[PDB]
């Protein structure tokens, strides 16, 4: 796999940016519509921990995920973050995204592989801070308007997530 | 006084207090049945799984016999944890410090330089892993430290009467699907227990949003209006060691939006139930549950998730959270109960990630003095229970009601209070009067 | 011992040990009066606020009769905290685990399904949340969880001799401006109760790059040297329920950059505090006060930052910051003392920021034994105190000094060593004897002039 | 609302970096001479907890800041750090920043509006480690070749600071 | 003082990319031979707290270090992590890299003087997290299409490590 | 029983209990020689550093007639940390929040304001800070908390034989170099302790991977081959006030990759120790050591890596990490053997990060109840050994063995059993009767040769 040009290179991390700035604002409605592909598996496997001499192989999605969804399906959990009433979520929580480390490869048929690293920074509450780590791998189309994504996998640090709940997109 | 079965209230230190906590370790954690897991965790011969009993690490393995043993996962040398990984085959777990060999029961089976440097005079058959008594109950895998506990089958009571409805079935019971999500949360064990055995009440308030959205049956729900007979709508159910649950009728799928097998599994078996185990009980196995086993797992029937409640201290648990499956539901149709049941249930749930400060304020309010020398009521429904001519233990009339609350913190009493299994024992007869009205369903069945 | 009065000293222990914490939460946090606040922060029916009476949570509610209650921020449910809010306006307050809904005075005014569910059969009345009563004074509310504890007023007490200069001042008194700054910070409570209270000694040492920076009247103190005659520059003042300041003479505005309404105000009202309170007590007006009202509620008047030091535990504290300002101020002069309070006492203070260390050393440096089985020292001026024929409690020559300490700790120990609010009032009386020189102030007002 | 084009992102991020360096290095006298306007406000509100219900609107300059400061005023907390011996800092405490998420908008008269997420890392004598996130909001204006800020908000994450103080600039 | 052109940084930020990217991965030993100069010189220093009025000289080399490595010593350390089963290793924990604020200057002899900083997040087994910061300066000189670094030293913000070890590379 | 001398076994309480802890603190750290440092890290007139006694903070310095001075670092005013740099060179250490000053004993020599704001009034000399004893051996420098216990020399006793060998060896001795790298580990301190006093046994297993990348001589211990005769191979040893260690013979320097330096200062220099302290020795000074002393210093000597575990509760320690080097060494050679030192055993050790949840594991693993009731096994190679015709103590017949396990558990049972020094001492004359092998080797070395 080849790797992108500068170029590209910066308007795939200029896509990036508006993503993550879409989250920090709570405008869930408008990256489903402008940023996520109608085919997009959006997926977050369960990793077990295993001795070296184990040969099983690496959960698939017909495994266990903390996310394993379809368009329809982020649809769904976009809007309890809309309407709320969510009382939890009275006031919205605060979430704050420290993406870095992309590097992206052309994958063919105008698509491209793109790897990332993320920091998941959140506050809500009086007192309350969680932290998050995580690897993106993610599918882009280009499209019309820029770039769309269709396949995203996200691989969590943490096998015990020491947090309340993992209710935040990335 | 911690609990008040007489006027159904708790203290608020039974959320927060170290000694409290302490007993609790000393007399149901290590006295009472816990669940471990599933033989579908561990189907093979040499599978094992880590996991908890209260806060010992223990290892569960599928012994090459075929039986399952576990043991606690520490070293007999200076303690180190015997085997890390979440899951695998072993013949043999080796510690990694200096090399100690554990057979899958936890014998010590083999020392590096045992001739040489321990000149062959080390006792192996006295430094075994400390072993935990397994026993099973429908492929479900409980351990237990107390050798003059009760059998399983005999802790579990009349509430088998209920779990054969589903952990039986049409004939291929339930299974647990892995790997688990694994969550801290800051609350007491006990906030997610009776939450779980009971707490019909707070759906429509704390998922009003959720239930709005998924639409269809459980939607009327969705902000406790005053107009629903909910007691024509569902059961609420205690037994005698504490284990309890309430029921939606007709409502087992309610929570999945993609159910078509699910769906069709329950049209295609509720005949056989119905054979089997009567209309009574057919009623319930087509109905939500909310259920607890005393003292700390928890699941939903119908959703479909499955939750084990770690203490970690009585302000912290560490929560996994499985997929309960029946065993005969074709491959597709367990992963898509596997995918509704975490959507809705799991780390990310689009219900369960409404409850986390729920749980945790109900605990962490108690920092300060004034507040925790308060009280909590459970009185909900209170006189509306009793035995019933056909549903063993003691039944309220609703989902939405505290008779389970009342169960589960009566037996927490009863067995903080005993100083041994043989006074626990003693009480089998007279467990249940503290329900006073005995011809409560009689009068009212007329 | 926990406290020497005697030779005016103190364990280390007081700073450090859990059991010690836990008798001060029983017999001073779970007795005393404690400020909630002003009504300047719950102005208008319905107005609320959310805060601390130590580790339990309050809500304060303006009434829509105009009176003032609190309760705890707890359901009588199943405990939930009942409401999340900082402030805002409420007619009622609903739990959201389950939807019961609480008054403004903390009655259950409200359960989803009584009738279905609970058949009417829930005594309403037996689960309030529970109360915690109200008194105000001047303005600024207080909360007390004792029913024997005797009135604010009188809590208070002679200290009100002081307050009524500044709290009541040319008629119009202060108020607090919100919202609040908010911080951890790892000390005992009682190391920023102490430092407020007294601690006119630490101010050259510790901020002496601040003063040297602002220049101008409080300059001088920068590097702690011999040079100035500090008696002559003002006084310290302690009494019988431990509340205590000190006052640098004509100082009031000295760590304000911009400060011409402020000091406009002070010049234009002074006359009418001297016709009200007296020459004595427009002195006081025209100071600078670091004070501390016994437990844990702090304020500069001058610089006018007002903290209260909420305990987490022996080894934690919360600490809310407010301004504090006269009502009769122009907007905008509100606004500008403001924004000169937080820049040197705030979260990010010019001052402020020297002291974190002073307080979180002092505390954790005793997690060794050898060292907590040690005591600490403030005997600074004793004997250069005592009753004063105009002012009262007890009063030291000096901002720079420790009379405050003294009273402070005094306190301390009488409230920890009685059993009820009837034994601390069973020594009224000879609370000051401790101050044995008793002709201190005659004779040097005596001998002066 | 028009986003800059990549060789003026590339001259922002190279400022911003420069602006950290001198932060991380104690420059600070530079950092006021060199990328600070001398029309600057410096704002770092405080936000408290509302419900959603709560039509108040938002805190401006005329409410509670923890920094509100005009260009002399900064230049007064400049002189603490620079020249004061604040017996806490010596030696001096570390700090590292993290800058992230730099998103700029052409706005008029050679102005733009810079949005900028902050991760700040805090250690000090033996074990102390304290962590702040935050969001910038910046004005700058060209200051050939480089740029200088004359309008700074501070967004806080969270609601209680757990630090001994805020004392450091973004 | 020579700050780099736009097109050089883009390379060292891709270089600096791809290194993290063998980290995260555990491609040790390409690494080693294609991204580390042979000359190399790889250095850790012990710094200490000392008052402000202290004199004394920064450590140098010659000085007590937790790394002072030259290339056959970086292959040694390499290779614990192949040639030898390490049970704490089994699985590999987990390792994350936050590279920013990358300034790199034209130094000589066609030699880079690069500054960076890095936020290292590592995860084991079910509930263990570390989190450290450094700052980085290297020297690079070009290698074919890339860069190889010939002298790094890592400038830790913690005074007392709070880890079990710092056996990873930066 | 929380250690059971007959049967060579411990209860798991030791590595996890807190009352346990607090009985350590009071009967072990508050009463036994614990380390410092070395005069090489406070050379000259005015140097200091900063270090712990167990949770205590102290400051260490060289006073002006050479001799060696500590004291607790806490201000004798309000408490807070005196001095917070790591080292340097100092007359006086001023207190930063109100500026007391304490000479370099301690003593509290000068405060701001005396005449002015104390009256000359303070009485200095009661206030200085609390000293510690010092003692000092062939340059190592011990604190003691304890006015009864014995002389470093006593409590040292029967281990300086051994020590002699190499901290005199040829006549120059051994040093530090710091600075010291210093980390926490969530261990309790006796696992690293009796991992350095007598673990040979986990080395092959344990460290194969980098034993096999070093190769040489320790490489054959790689996987704990059976048909190796460790027990020709070195020897471990035990004392009657707990230190002990283990030796590989021929192997100082087996683990250091560039050595040059090293091996030659030894083959130059193990002439004059023969003569000076007999082929019994000789063996020793060329060997390769694990040694712990009693309670929580360990060193590998050899490989010359130097630690303290310094406690922080039962649940954690924070490790100081320094070089033993021979002070006669070129400088060249030293720094050589610091960089390969830590190169193996610093935080980024090649070893010793192999060891740190073998460390934490065993500690935190008794979270659990039934777990924590548990007990440790330390029975390898009981009966193959005892008290020896040359060497002092009781010595076991390979560096594989765990007679220095026992040793270590039988003397911290002697003392957490023993309200003073006093009942130490009294069991001078009995305490290796739980060696009960008394003619193992007079049978051993006359069946041999
Ligand atoms: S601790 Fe398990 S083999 Fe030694
Ligand atoms: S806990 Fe408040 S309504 Fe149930
Ligand atoms: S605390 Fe040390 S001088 Fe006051
Ligand atoms: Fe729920
Ligand atoms: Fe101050
Ligand atoms: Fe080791």
């Amino acid at each position: 796999q080849i790797p992108v040009t500068p170029d590209v290179h910066y308007d795939i991390e200029a896509h990036y940016r508006a993503e993550v700035r879409m989250f920090q604002t709570g405008q869930y409605r408008e990256w489903l519509q402008g940023m996520v592909a109608e085919d997009i598996h959006y997926w977050m496997p369960i990793y077990e921990q295993r001795l070296t001499r184990d040969r099983r192989p690496d959960p698939t999605p017909d495994d266990a995920a903390i996310y394993n969804d379809d368009f329809g399906e982020l649809k769904q959990r976009v809007e309890r973050l809309y309407s709320g009433q969510v009382w939890m979520e009275d006031p919205p929580s605060k979430i704050r995204y420290f993406v870095s480390n992309v590097e992206a490869f052309e994958a063919g048929n105008g698509e491209l592989d793109v790897l990332s690293n993320i920091l998941v920074y959140r506050n809500r509450r009086q007192t309350e801070v969680t932290v998050h780590t995580l690897g993106r791998e993610d599918k882009l189309r280009r499209d019309g308007n820029g770039f769309k994504v269709f396949r995203r996998k996200l691989i969590l640090d943490a096998r015990v997530t020491q947090d309340k709940n993992l209710y935040f997109f990335c | 006084t911690l609990v008040d079965t007489v006027n159904a209230s708790q203290s608020r230190q039974v959320f927060w207090d170290e000694d409290v906590y302490a007993l609790e370790i000393e007399r149901i954690f290590s006295r009472a049945w816990l669940m471990l897991g599933h033989e579908s965790l561990v189907p093979k011969p040499g599978d094992f799984i880590t996991t908890y009993m209260a806060e010992d690490k223990v290892i569960l393995s599928h012994q090459s016999d075929g039986t399952f043993r576990a043991f606690i996962n520490s070293c007999s040398h200076r303690g180190n944890q015997i085997c890390h990984a979440d899951s695998g085959n072993a013949k043999a777990f080796v510690c990694n410090y200096h090399g100690w060999v554990f057979g899958q029961d936890g014998s010590l089976v083999d020392v590096p330089l045992e001739s040489r440097c321990y000149h062959n005079s080390l006792d192996k058959q006295k430094l075994a892993a400390k072993s935990v008594r397994v026993e099973t109950y429908k492929g479900f895998i409980f351990g237990c430290h107390d050798p003059e506990a009760p059998s399983l089958e005999d802790y579990l009571g009349e509430f088998r009467y209920y779990l054969d409805t589903i952990w039986e079935g049409a004939g291929g019971g339930m299974e647990l699907l892995g790997p688990p999500m694994k969550s801290l949360l800051q609350c007491n064990w006990k906030v997610p227990a009776e939450n779980f055995i009971g707490d019909g009440y707070h759906v429509g308030w704390t998922h009003a949003a959720a239930l709005s959205q998924i639409g269809g049956e459980l939607a009327g729900l969705a902000g406790n209006r005053a107009d629903i007979p909910f007691d024509d709508l569902g059961l609420q159910f205690t037994t005698r060691h504490g284990h309890g649950f309430g029921v939606i009728d007709n409502a087992a799928a309610g929570l999945h939006i993609k159910r078509e097998g699910w769906t069709k599994f329950l049209e295609d078996t509720r005949g056989e139930v119905r054979r089997k185990f009567g209309p009574e009980r057919e009623r319930l196995y087509l109905g939500h549950w909310n259920c607890s086993i005393f003292p700390n797992c928890s699941f939903l029937y119908g959703t479909n998730t499955f939750k084990i409640w770690h203490p970690r201290g009585p302000h912290e648990i560490e929560v996994w959270t499985y997929t309960i499956v029946p065993r005969d539901a074709d491959p597709a149709t367990k992963s898509m109960i596997q995918r509704e049941a975490i959507r809705t249930f799991g780390t990310a749930g689009t219900l369960e990630s409404d409850d986390g400060e729920n749980m945790s304020s109900a605990t962490y309010i108690n920092r300060g003095v004034i507040t925790r020398n308060g009280r909590m009521n459970s009185t909900m429904g209170v006189g509306y229970e009793g035995p019933h001519p056909v549903y063993p233990g003691i039944v309220g009339i609703s989902f939405i009601g505290e008779t389970s609350y009342r169960g589960f913190y009566r037996f927490w009493k009863e067995m903080i209070d005993a100083p041994d299994w043989a006074s626990v024992k003693a009480n089998d007869d007279t467990w249940d009067s503290v329900f006073p009205n005995r011809n409560f369903w009689n009068e009212k069945l007329n």
